[PDB]
């Protein structure tokens, strides 16, 4: 509903709430109401006698740009304008469509040590196999290659002079001095060109169990030129079977100055490595971020797990188990290829916390999702639409501003330009002057005063005394104090006062409304603004929040488990928190202690089912309400009892949702006295 | 605020490395290590001492060993103020073997002359992190085991032990145990904190506790986010100062956000056998990405004089590496405050700074002022963040006469006179003398402040608002301005209003280097006085009331802190003789409880704490009478005592005595609500054949498993009744009693006949046996602390007497013993519906 702090003004009204909407006949307002009853909900606006033509809302409106000879749009429209309103969200429809033929540029960056020898063995001789695989998809690849071992310091590697001129761990076999990056290949489209610089690569190792790889990802990023990208599909395939170096481990090696991610080659060789420390796993996020690099991680089965976490931090990147020879590279890049596609992050870049933008994704296969804070789909098709309903609010009226939305992974992007619609456009400044008694100026049925006048007709000057007759007019009953002693009258209406107490504003028709005297949460009114307001005595909350003081949420619910249902379907949850029957405990209810075992009664139940026994006299199905036998073993409370034939019947009882159901699972080897 | 950097004083170097580490030293000596200045061939890294009385540093003529070290000295520092010493460490020294080249650390311990000291499982740099135990230095491996970590305790130069945690497939490698280490007291009683900042690659740290002269891994906590190097610095806070540890502080400096770099986290101590768990997180500003929050920790002491432990944090990454410190407060609840204090930001101490803030050491006074100091390092500078005294001002108006006259406003040369005193104090103690900290104020005052065109104005400016400054020195100091009334005033419903609010700034101290006092930033700039209008609620005679109060906590036997979490109190208030102006109503009650709501009048409430609610202001009519429920929320922790005293009293703008009825309490009992589940075990033995061809010994154990699922510790006194004879035949013959968590108690045995002599009949209406078909014994276990979230295996043995067995008609027999667990009535209680598993039992069943 439309809550009003003492507006006074047309796009006051805008500025007051979402739903709120302005009227512009003359005939709205009578001698004894105020100029706010303008501003209400939209049907008590039509009930007083407000009309279709006569109400200005001004809804939020947005208008999309589109080419008509542009075929295969990836990413339309190209760009968008938002008349914006506070409160009230603006949509519109982003659509997107995967695109044909777009090439590929992929680069290899292989970790050296002395475990990725046979990886090393077997990649040297991949270079058509990748090359031929990218023209599978698309025409017009290219490839790279690339390596690091580590840091040529202590404790990474030893500086023994001996061994930093053969560090892998074999004395016999013959080996490259340890380095931090090398660029080997530069992006180009002819095999023969790969099987031969990287054919020079020879093993190499380090000394700690970690690897440096996060630096030389750092500088595939650095140096652009020198890699060779093009402005199409980058891809970065880094090959590691163990972990690696994050910043903050070169304080062991005395090397605490940052990574400062320039381009630091020099004939083809990152040297300088040892007066830099290593990256953050941020600064790697971040940069690839800002070139369109999308990483696939290949790594062995036991690091995947660890690497899965790297794709919260970087999206468009793939993680893949590789194994232990890197004999699936070929089948690893394209499935992570089908997933980096499919799966169409589309996001934003930074704005202004003024700008609470939010998607709504109706993606293809029938899965929709609500109020994300990224669009989200899965199973893109090639030239299958797909929409994305942005739903923009302002809370401001904003300054004519712009942001950019894009698909991550892709330079296609959408200038998004918003403006504040908060500014009425009434067509009531054509009336003549006489109904503003001369002074003032007719805009949307109310007579705006210049600095000389006030009123709501312009009919008292600045300059002379309140009538009393009018100040009389301010009271709710013969036993109210005027303008409840916290305003004055100011041409018949209460110019309330202002408090030095924090936060306690006065409003409402006869300045008796304050904001402060709504019942406490925590210590706060209503919470404080993060909850709600308060409008003398009643308190409204923001959308996902109820209660009598806004501490009570409707959304993101504690008391679901994951199976959908109120906690566990054993108790009522009154404000968000589970409230429970019997001795079962907080919050989900899915394990009951102090209650007895129960599995002594139950046995007149497994003797039936398990068993295939008839009707107990009273029928069996009857006999045991609530209650499933599983085919499978299950995980619960274990139990062991005495039937009816004298026979130990050796079973579990795994509780389930509801009241009074349970699995059981019942040995078969059956042993009897 | 508090710290200074407008006079900071800063040491300059040319030296490699310099201001990388800083450690204090009693009196006003700092040594600072510079890990990468090479002064001879093989030699890195030299110790500055640095003297504020002196303004410069010399290196400490320290006597170096010659084997090849490249010590790195001064990368790693520690000292102790009582007795003086002083630890110096060489992480890196790099011994060229025949093969390889090792990295070992080496340790000088010196005393209160910087002279001459001892230096006395490979790749271990001993010395990476340093601390001073109570019997020697503690030197932390971060290489020890494959990079998995740990520590050396030093009891002598001979003896020390190793520290560590027990392996388990290999999960701990590569985790640097150790990185960062921190000394905990429990009881003053020396226990150790290490974190592992790599572990897994989330970080991890943990507690190691002496637990009956070993020492053992007790708790540890986990990160979250993969690359946030959790555990990179820790910091023990003993925030009350009662001398036991509260928190430690774990921090991650490469925490990654979209906008931020770097968090910390709040882990307070576990209680009893409690899992360590954390509870906050503090983060830097905003739009400071990689600043690396929380690369550096330190203990300041008290810094704004409150007795709690302030913390401050390194930034050394915001503002493109030019870095930042953030100072947090302790908070009264044994926390630390979520948002930070101050920050300093090297930019706007000088453009040379870089990486300001990687080293931080506070603790001591080294300007001689009484104020503890904060040293920050940075690349070749380090600077002196001397703490500034914390002034509060006191402002007490009081207008003369109390009340506006009656014939001064009723219908411009009208009057009157308010004195305002400004008093300014100390939060902090410190050897500052008398008269030196000069203060300049500047105040406003303002009349009718809120109201356009107010009702008053002062003498010497004839209009509302006056500004004053003036130089105030450390005392009381008073002025007297009078007040004028421009017009008289027809509705005096509300005071002319005085409001006060000002700024402070310090005059800096000539003597002690330019240091200047700082106004606190928590203390109350605004002041309101009123100045109420004469009534006239009579014959033309002053306004006087009877009110009092009474209220009950009516149909309520005892409070429960553990539920219902709210309680309403029928308060009722009563006014008697003529009409009360501004009726407001106090309520002072323990800390514990909180505010929510006031119903039936206008009447409108706001927030030994107090509450004031305004009982329908303006005025409360003649004879009246309200009533309304004022609604607290007990907390859920909350420690009340054994009784609650609510205490409310009311007030009048009438300002009449303190009559016996304007006052009520009425303590209530509180009795603390605890949850105790007991339950039988299915290892009990629940079933056995018969047995009467001839009587037998057999073993039977009932396990009555008694948890505690409250948030209360509390003593019990539990009770087993076990069946000991029947018919003259003993059914038990030694009822043991056995705990097996080692738990400390005490038990007893005493015998009691049966309850019923028909056992012969008995037997035949129902097969049980027990306390009242036989003899039963009752073993009383007495335990003083059960603690929270603890449980333990109550379990009885002893051997089953088969020379009663009765051939009834019923073929089984059931022996039952039932263990309930007592507890004192006064203080202690279950809640409604789950107290009924106070008691259970558990049956023996004989039969074929
Ligand atoms: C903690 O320290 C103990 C020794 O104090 C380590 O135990 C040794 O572990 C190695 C690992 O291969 C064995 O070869 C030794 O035989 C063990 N020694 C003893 C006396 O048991 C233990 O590994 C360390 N754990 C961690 C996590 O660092
Ligand atoms: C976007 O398309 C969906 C259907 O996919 C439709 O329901 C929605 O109304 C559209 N958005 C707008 C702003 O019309
Ligand atoms: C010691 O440090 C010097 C200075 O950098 C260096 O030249 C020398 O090789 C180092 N010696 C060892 C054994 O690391
Ligand atoms: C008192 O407050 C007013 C309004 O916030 C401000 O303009 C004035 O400077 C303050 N007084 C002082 C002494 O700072
Ligand atoms: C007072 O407490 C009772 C019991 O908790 C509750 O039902 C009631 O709503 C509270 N408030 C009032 C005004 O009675
Ligand atoms: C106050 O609360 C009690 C119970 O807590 C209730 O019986 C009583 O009616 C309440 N008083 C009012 C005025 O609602
Ligand atoms: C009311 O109680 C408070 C509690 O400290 C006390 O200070 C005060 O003197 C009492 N009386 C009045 C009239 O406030
Ligand atoms: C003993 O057993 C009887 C029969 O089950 C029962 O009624 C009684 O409560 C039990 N306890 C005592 C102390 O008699
Ligand atoms: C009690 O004994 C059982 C079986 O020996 C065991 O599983 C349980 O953990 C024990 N109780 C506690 C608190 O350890
Ligand atoms: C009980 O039985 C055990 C084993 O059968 C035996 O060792 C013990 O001596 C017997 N008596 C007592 C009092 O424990
Ligand atoms: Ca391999
Ligand atoms: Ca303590
Ligand atoms: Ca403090
Ligand atoms: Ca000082």
């Amino acid at each position: 509903e439309c809550t009003k702090f003492k507006v006074s003004s047309c796009r006051e009204c805008i500025e007051s709430g979402p739903g709120c909407t302005w009227c512009q006949k003359l005939n709205f307002t009578g001698p004894g109401d105020p100029d706010s009853i303008r501003c209400d909900t939209r049907p008590q606006l039509l009930m007083r006698g407000c009309a279709a033509d006569d109400i200005m809302d001004p809804t939020s409106l947005a208008e999309t740009q589109e080419d008509h000879n542009g075929g295969q749009k990836q990413l339309s429209p190209q760009k968008v304008t938002l008349y914006l309103r506070p409160g009230q969200a603006a949509a519109f429809n982003v659509t997107f469509r995967r695109a044909k033929g777009y090439p590929i540029d992929l680069y290899y960056l292989m970790d050296l040590s002395y475990s990725m020898l046979d990886d090393l063995r077997n990649v040297k001789k991949l270079g058509g196999d990748l090359l031929r695989a990218l023209n599978e998809i698309t025409e017009s690849g290219r490839i790279g290659f690339g390596s690091f071992v580590d840091k040529t310091v202590l404790p990474f590697v030893n500086t023994h002079p001996d061994k930093l001129r053969n560090p892998c761990p074999n004395k016999e076999k013959e080996c490259q001095p340890p380095f931090a990056f090398r660029h080997v290949l530069k992006l180009t489209n002819n095999s023969n060109q790969f099987q031969t610089e990287v054919g020079k690569q020879l093993i190499s190792g380090n000394l700690d169990a970690p690897e440096g790889g996060l630096d030389a990802m750092m500088q595939v990023a650095a140096c652009p030129e020198e890699i060779g990208w093009r402005n199409v599909t980058r891809l970065l395939v880094f090959a590691t079977d163990d972990g690696f170096h994050f910043a903050g481990d070169g304080k062991l090696g005395a090397i605490l100055t940052p990574n400062d991610g320039r381009c630091h080659l020099e004939d083809n060789l990152y040297k300088r490595s040892n007066e830099f420390d290593y990256p953050s796993v941020g600064q790697l996020a971040h940069k690839l971020a800002e070139n369109n690099i999308q990483p696939i991680f290949a790594v062995t089965s036991r690091m995947v797990k660890t690497y899965e976490k790297l794709t919260e931090i970087i999206p468009k990147s793939a993680v893949g188990e590789l194994s232990e020879d890197s004999s699936n590279v070929v089948h690893l890049i394209k499935n992570a290829y089908n997933k980096l596609s499919s799966r169409v992050f589309l996001d934003h870049n930074a704005l202004p916390d003024t700008l609470k933008v939010t998607y709504d994704s109706f993606c293809s296969n029938g899965v929709t999702h609500r109020n994300q804070p990224r669009g989200d789909c899965d199973g893109v098709q090639i030239n299958v639409p797909i929409t994305f309903q942005v739903k923009v609010t302002a809370t401001e009226c904003i300054q004519e501003q712009s942001f950019v939305i894009r698909a991550l992974g892709f330079t296609d992007i959408v200038t998004v330009q918003v403006l504040p619609q908060c500014e009425c456009r009434c067509r009531d400044q054509s009336r003549d002057r006489s109904l503003c008694h001369g002074k003032g100026f007719l805009e949307c049925g109310i007579c705006r005063c210049d600095t000389g006048y006030i009123g709501k007709n312009c009919e008292c000057q600045t300059q002379g005394r309140s009538s009393q007759e009018l100040e009389g007019s301010c009271r709710k009953d013969n036993n109210s104090i005027i303008c409840s002693g916290l305003g004055d009258c100011v041409c018949g209406q209460c110019l309330c006062h202002t408090s030095d107490v924090p936060g306690k504003l006065i409003y409402g028709q006869y300045c008796e409304c304050d904001t402060i005297n709504c019942e406490r949460y925590n210590g706060q009114v209503c919470g404080g603004p993060g909850r709600g307001l308060c409008f003398c005595g009643k308190c409204r909350c923001h959308p996902g929040f109820e209660g009598s003081a806004c501490q009570c949420e409707r959304t993101t619910e504690g008391c679901l488990n994951p199976r959908r249902v109120e906690c566990s379907g054993r108790g009522r949850c009154r404000c968000n928190v589970c409230e429970c029957h019997s001795g079962y405990q907080l919050p989900l209810c899915q394990e009951c202690p102090g209650c007895p075992s129960p599995c002594g009664k139950y046995i007149s139940c497994a003797e039936c089912l398990k068993f295939e026994k008839g009707p107990f006299g009273k029928n069996c199905s009857a006999a045991c309400p609530g209650l499933q036998l599983s085919n499978n073993p299950v995980k619960g409370r274990t139990c062991k009892e005495r039937d009816s034939e004298g026979c130990w019947v050796a079973y579990t009882l795994e509780q389930q949702d509801g009241m009074d159901r349970y699995l059981i699972y019942v040995d078969e080897s059956r042993e009897c006295v | 605020f508090n710290l200074d950097t407008e006079n900071a004083m800063t040491f300059q170097e040319n030296a490699r490395g310099f201001g990388q580490s800083v450690v204090q030293l009693q009196g006003s000596r700092v040594v600072v290590g510079a890990p990468q200045e090479i002064v001879a061939a093989n030699q890195r890294g030299s110790l500055y001492q640095c003297d504020y009385s002196t303004g410069s540093c010399e290196p400490i003529r320290l006597q170096v060993p010659v084997e090849a070290v490249n010590m790195s000295l001064g990368l790693s520092l520690a000292a102790t103020t009582s007795p003086p010493q002083l630890l110096a460490c060489g992480p890196t020294v790099h011994q060229t073997c025949s093969e390889n080249t090792y990295v070992k650390g080496l340790c000088f311990l010196f005393g209160s002359n910087l002279r001459q000291q001892p230096q006395k499982h490979e790749m271990s740099q001993e010395g990476f992190s340093a601390a001073i135990t109570s019997n020697g230095p503690l030197l932390s491996t971060v290489g020890s085991y494959d990079w998995a970590g740990g520590v050396f305790l030093y009891t002598s130069k001979e003896k020390s032990t190793f520290i560590n945690m027990t392996r388990v497939d290999s999960d701990m490698n590569d985790a640097y145990l150790g990185y960062a280490a921190a000394i905990i007291l429990r009881n003053r009683v020396q226990s150790l904190v290490l974190g592992a900042p790599r572990y897994q690659h989330i970080g991890l740290v943990a507690m190691f506790r002496q637990n009956t002269g070993m020492w053992e891994s007790n708790a540890n906590v986990k990160g979250t986010q993969i690359g946030a190097y959790f555990g990179a610095s820790l910091c023990s806070v003993d925030v009350d100062s009662n001398g036991s540890t509260d928190l430690v502080l774990i921090g991650a400096p490469h925490y990654y956000e979209q906008t931020r770099g770097g968090q910390v986290s709040v882990c307070p101590l576990p209680r009893g056998r409690a899992r360590w768990q954390c509870d906050a997180v503090l983060y830097g500003e905003q739009g400071q990405p990689w600043g690396r929050f929380g690369a550096a920790l330190t203990v300041l002491g008290d810094v704004n004089g409150d007795k709690l432990t302030d913390v401050a944090i390194g930034a050394p990454g915001e503002e493109d590496n030019r870095g930042a410190v953030y100072l947090f407060h302790g908070t009264s609840g044994s926390g630390i405050s979520p948002s930070h204090s101050q920050r300093i930001a090297g930019s706007k101490l000088s453009p040379r700074l870089q990486y300001f803030g990687q080293s931080l050491s506070g603790g001591q006074d080294l300007t001689m002022d009484g104020l503890v100091d904060l040293t920050v390092g940075a690349q070749g500078h380090v600077l002196l963040l001397r703490s500034q005294p914390v002034l509060r001002v006191k402002a007490i108006m009081e207008f003369n006469p109390r009340e506006v006259a009656r014939n001064v406003f009723e219908c411009g040369k009208e009057a009157g006179e308010v004195r305002v005193c400004l008093h300014v104090q100390k939060s902090t103690r410190d050897r500052l003398r008398e008269g030196q900290i000069q203060s300049v104020v500047t105040y406003d005052l303002a009349l009718d402040s809120g109201r356009p065109h107010s009702r008053a104005v002062f003498n010497e400016t004839k209009n509302s608002t006056r500004r004053q400054t003036q130089v105030l020195g450390l005392t009381q100091t008073c002025e007297t301005l009078k007040l004028q009334l421009p017009n008289c005033i027809e509705d005096p419903v509300s005071p002319i209003v005085l409001r006060l609010n000002f700024s402070l700034v310090g005059t800096p101290l000539s003597a002690f280097g330019n240091l200047r006092p700082v106004l606190a930033e928590d203390a109350q700039r605004l002041f309101t006085a009123l100045f109420p209008f004469e009534k006239n609620c009579g014959n033309d005679n002053i306004c006087q009331d009877d009110l009092s109060i009474t209220f009950s906590f009516m149909s309520l036997d005892c409070l429960v802190v553990g539920g219902p979490r709210e309680f309403n109190v029928t308060v009722t208030v009563r006014n008697d003789g003529e009409d009360s102006y501004r009726t407001q109503v106090t309520f002072f009650f323990p800390l514990d409880l909180s505010y929510r709501k006031v119903s039936t009048w206008r009447l409108a409430c706001e927030s030994l704490k107090s509450t004031s609610c305004s009982i329908n202001h303006p005025i409360f009519p003649e004879n009246s009478e309200v009533t309304f429920n004022i609604t607290f929320d007990v907390d859920s922790k909350a420690s009340l005592g054994n009784k609650l005293l609510l205490k409310a009293n009311v007030t009048s703008e009438n300002n009449m005595p303190r009559t016996n009825k304007t006052e009520f309490q009425l303590e209530l009992p509180v009795k603390y609500a605890v949850y105790m589940v007991v339950t039988s075990h299915g290892v009990s033995t629940k079933y056995l054949n018969f047995t009467a061809s001839e009587n037998t010994s057999r073993v039977m154990q009932h396990q009555y498993q008694v948890s505690n699922l409250g948030q209360r510790s509390l003593p019990i006194s539990l009770v087993f009744l076990v069946p000991v004879r029947l018919n003259q035949t003993v059914i038990w013959d030694r009822p043991q009693v056995t705990f097996s968590e080692n738990l400390s108690s005490t038990c007893h045995t005493k015998e009691r006949l049966p309850s019923h002599s028909d056992f012969l009949a008995e037997l035949r209406k129902a097969p049980v046996v027990n306390c009242s078909i036989a003899v039963c014994q009752r073993i009383q276990c007495d335990i003083p602390f059960f603690g929270i979230q603890e449980e333990f295996n109550a379990t009885l043995k002893g051997n089953l007497s088969f020379d009663w067995y009765i051939k009834t008609s019923h073929n089984h027999l059931l022996i039952v013993s039932t263990a309930e667990i007592l507890f004192n009535d006064s203080v202690f209680t279950l809640l409604p519906g789950q107290g009924a598993f106070v008691r259970s039992q558990t049956e023996t069943k004989v039969e074929p």
